[PDB]
């Protein structure tokens, strides 16, 4: 029983290692995209505020 | 004790036949199973490290 449990858990742990690395780069890409989008929003809002200021002036 | 000599020779023949033919395959089976369990242990350790 212990040997069978060892084999099953080893297979599950190989699958879990693969899934965990996969989720690793998935979350890395997701947060990088989030940061880039936030930077783009910063730039866009700054540009819009400057446009409004110059138009009013 | 002539029958004792004859049956001793028969046992010697049986043992020679066993060592020549039967022992090698069963030894191979035991080695295969031992190697399989050893490989399973090594692979489990490698998986845990991974």
């Amino acid at each position: 029983a212990e040997r069978e449990a060892m084999l099953a858990k080893t297979a599950a742990d190989n699958r879990k290692s693969a899934e965990q690395v996969a989720a690793a780069q998935a979350d890395y890409e997701k947060e990088m995209a989030e940061a880039r989008a936030q930077a783009s929003a910063l730039r866009d809002e700054a540009r819009a505020a400057g446009r409004s200021v110059v138009d009013e002036k | 004790m002539s029958i004792f000599i004859g049956q001793l020779i028969g046992f010697a023949v049986i043992a020679f036949i066993i060592v020549k033919w039967v022992v090698p395959p069963v030894r191979t089976l035991m080695r295969n199973q031992q190697e399989a369990v050893r490989a399973a242990l090594a692979e489990s350790a490698e998986a845990a490290k991974k």
